[PDB]
């Protein structure tokens, strides 16, 4: 902080330490994702 | 040494929960070509079903299946469809009853009216056996039956639905969301004059998974009912009846999927409630009162 | 007697945004994915926190 | 593939008791408790079917806690077992007195001795008695008459009442006829505090009637107030505990013969 | 979906995260069941702060939430497996009873004897886990609800006071727990009356060989249930068959009435006796 030591008989402000630690929040993002069993059969099924 | 080399062999085979299905079948299908009925976390069974019990569920497929305890020792054991006992509740109009009587009732048939409105529902000839799948029509129609799972092609290429007709399903419909819906089963008697009632039967759907709070919901529709099954505990001493109503777990479906629709059969036509993605899934009997 | 009726309104609006240059540091990670498998449709749940 | 339970042969099995424990390669097993090593003395049922003074109903109470297994293969000095996953097909074999058919709910129940007195593969009195393995509506059937029989069995000095007893253990299903207490003293707690007990509170209940029911319900010391309802409420808990008779397949198939049957397994 | 992987949301401390990775395989409960949750919905807290706050509401509420199991705890991710019905799966307790290897085990909503801080209350919101009873401390806690229900209905105002006092401190294995202050309210109400019908019909079906059965045998026996419960013909079998399975209907229908829902079926218990390998959701 600034420090002004200045007056008689005003109170003076002593030199203040400000000390300060922030925080963080979450948020998750999904999305579902859907393929049918048949989809994928036909990967594994390979006819002729 | 020995010892720990040969339990890091029976330990690395990880990222399935065995790798003794997956990998064994792949052992028998390159060893026979591609095998069907391998990739079916489902489970299924194939039933003798005669001609004269053939019908409907051949046509349009995905359909419920039930025993019968005939209380006549040389056929007694006769296939019944969801369909097929509706000629024997009281919720189904006399239309959509006679409608389907005469799609079965083709001279192969109505013994099976003359033993079920005649050789009553007791809640226990009835056994819920599954849904259907690839019905075989030839010289005997060879219906595989579906037991745990969803009814589905071979090859997983359309879900087959579950075929609930219209009257047996509306009057215990149940509250609208879009939610997992869990399929219930519902025979509940009107104890008036002939000693049974006429057997009402019941497609219930609900959100409601427990015991109680779900026979609670059937606590309000069912006082009609339940102020007759008080009745006849007055009405005849010595006689008594037994339940009142009858529930199971049937399956369950995905509710956005509930839709009607309606079956092209013999008879006319008869409009049921489709229910797409059914998951087969057959509960035990709760008696209750 | 009286009565004071108090009622809500919903006004619905373009709520305009300003915010400085990298104001909230987002720190992320790749989208890992899980796999769900069904009977009949296998679903991929992607996610990052 | 799946549970893994070995049985270590206490007793030498012989190749041709081993030739009878190959035939039952399908059947159900009774186990005390899942452990990956049991004894030949712990698998089986016959650990429960002993003592003078044990009744039907002590033997289900401590069945209902032995956890049901399947027989696997018998390897020699080994048999090997699996505990069943639930909804899964299983090939259990048709040892009850019952011919199962295509559809039914089975239910384990232990063997009883009248009229069917049976054993196994035997040496040092340990056998492998067997469960039945029989439907359900005939399970809780062949409950209610031993209750009925132990509820007459204290008025054998009429022979009309021994007249109804004598037409009462006979038990007659699809394809089978086979011949058949605290549990009673429970049906009797029940069958006379709820006579008393309630027409104090029908009374008061019966003016507000939201299903409209207690019209006809009607028409059907504060410490010792509740200690009735105390000893109502629990002796309910007592029969209900041995009622319940926890079904434990679903037949969808039988195996000609009716050796065997592919049984869903439920419960 | 099964898998739940669940926004903690909230500010949460390193103190919390070690408390739950000790805690891998507890019971959480989830209303909504996606893959990807916030705490507020996660956990059984937020409806055991209600206003009201019996256990006429919290008890039928929370049989509408859906269970899961805790996984994976590092950081902020919490997996929330949802269990199928009929694997096997392993628990640790979240109440002090040891849970007696091969029975039925339960939920129950809150321990309330107080508002236990079920973690940490994390910006006054603590993470609440349901007690998994098994089954007859269930019943029990369940039926003396409706005990001191039927008691208020035929009380002034205060043997009301002096006999659920007789009766509240259940001293169940491993635990002495408390009935909260027993509010009468309508869901049991509902119910009571259907227990009290349900007494009716077994007094209508009782046909004198079932009535007589213990005033039969007093006479000839001299056991302990048959003298403590001295305080407490027809050639109609066939009848008497319709008439005790009609009674069978009733007494598996009002213990249906305060038993509930069959849950998680111990395989086996550990020594430790903390986690336990259960099956049938």
């Amino acid at each position: 902080v600034p420090r002004v030591a200045t007056g008689a008989g005003i109170p003076t402000s002593r030199q203040t330490t400000v000390m300060v630690s922030k925080y963080s929040e979450k948020s998750p993002i999904t999305i579902p994702f859907e393929i049918s069993a048949a989809c994928l059969t036909h990967l594994k099924e390979t006819f002729e | 040494s020995f010892g720990p080399m040969k339990r890091e062999v029976m330990e690395f085979d990880p990222e399935d929960p065995y790798k003794v299905s997956k990998m064994r079948k792949l052992e028998r299908s390159i060893a026979k070509g591609y095998v069907y009925g391998a990739d079916h976390q489902a489970i299924t069974a194939r039933f003798f079903v005669r001609e004269s019990l053939g019908e409907v569920e051949q046509k349009n497929l995905g359909v419920l299946m039930f025993r019968l305890d005939t209380g006549i020792e040389m056929p007694s054991t006769v296939l019944v469809s969801l369909f097929f006992l509706s000629m024997v509740a009281e919720n189904v109009s006399a239309a959509t009853k006679n409608t389907l009587a005469a799609i079965y009732g083709r001279e192969g048939e109505a013994i099976r009216t003359w033993l079920r409105d005649g050789a009553w529902r007791l809640h226990r000839v009835v056994h819920p056996l599954g849904c259907t799948n690839s019905i075989t029509p030839g010289a005997t129609c060879l219906i595989t039956c579906s037991m745990r799972g969803h009814s589905y092609n071979m090859l997983k290429t359309e879900i087959y639905p579950l075929l609930v007709p219209k009257e047996i399903y509306l009057d215990l419909d149940g509250e609208s969301t879009d939610e997992i819906r869990f399929v219930y089963f519902v025979i509940t008697y009107d104890y008036n004059s002939d000693r049974q009632g006429r057997p009402s039967a019941f497609v219930v759907v609900s959100r409601i998974t427990h015991r109680h709070t779900l026979i609670n919901v059937l606590r309000y529709r069912f006082r009609v009912s339940r102020f007759h099954f008080l009745n006849n505990s007055i009405s005849g001493y010595g006689p008594s009846t037994g339940c009142l109503g009858t529930l199971q777990r049937l399956g369950w479906f995905c509710s956005r999927d509930s839709r009607s629709g309606i079956v092209a059969s013999r008879a006319g036509q008869l409009s049921v409630v489709k229910l797409e993605k059914f998951y087969v899934d057959v509960g035990p009997l709760v008696e209750f009162a | 007697f009286a009565l004071t009726v108090v009622r809500t309104d919903t006004f619905e609006t373009d709520t305009l945004l300003y915010s400085t240059k990298a104001s909230t540091a987002v720190i992320i990670n790749t989208p890992i994915v899980t796999k769900e498998d069904r009977d009949i449709n296998t679903v991929f749940h992607v996610s990052q926190n | 593939m799946e549970t893994t339970v070995l049985v270590t042969f206490e007793q030498r099995l012989t190749t041709g008791d081993v030739g009878k424990l190959s035939r039952l390669i399908g059947a159900v097993i009774p186990i005390p408790y899942r452990h990956h090593l049991l004894g030949s003395s712990q698998v089986g049922l016959d650990a429960v079917v002993k003592d003078k003074t044990r009744d039907y109903s002590r033997m289900r109470a401590r069945m209902r806690e032995m956890t049901l297994t399947i027989m696997r293969r018998v390897e020699g000095n080994q048999m090997i077992l699996g505990v069943p996953t639930h909804g899964q097909c299983y090939t259990i074999r048709n040892t009850g007195p019952v011919s199962w058919e295509k559809g039914d709910v089975l239910t384990t129940l232990p063997p009883v001795f009248s009229g069917e007195v049976t054993g196994l593969v035997s040496v040092s009195d340990w056998d492998l008695v067997l469960p039945w393995i029989v439907p359900m509506a005939l399970a809780t059937e062949i409950n209610q008459r031993m209750m009925m029989l132990a509820l007459l069995s204290l008025d054998r000095s009429h022979e009309e009442v021994r007249a109804a007893t004598a037409q009462l253990r006979v038990v007659r299903y699809r394809d089978a006829t086979l011949t058949l207490r605290n549990v009673c003293i429970s049906l009797s707690m029940i069958a006379n505090l709820s006579s008393e007990v309630t027409l104090a509170y029908v009374r008061k209940l019966a003016l507000e009637d939201s299903n409209m029911l207690l019209m006809k319900c009607q028409e059907i010391t504060p410490t010792e107030e509740l200690n009735k309802l105390t000893a109502l409420f629990v002796m309910i808990r007592q029969i209900t505990d041995v009622i319940s008779e926890q079904p434990a397949f679903l037949v969808c198939d039988v195996s000609p013969d009716d050796k065997s049957a592919l049984c869903i397994y439920k419960g």
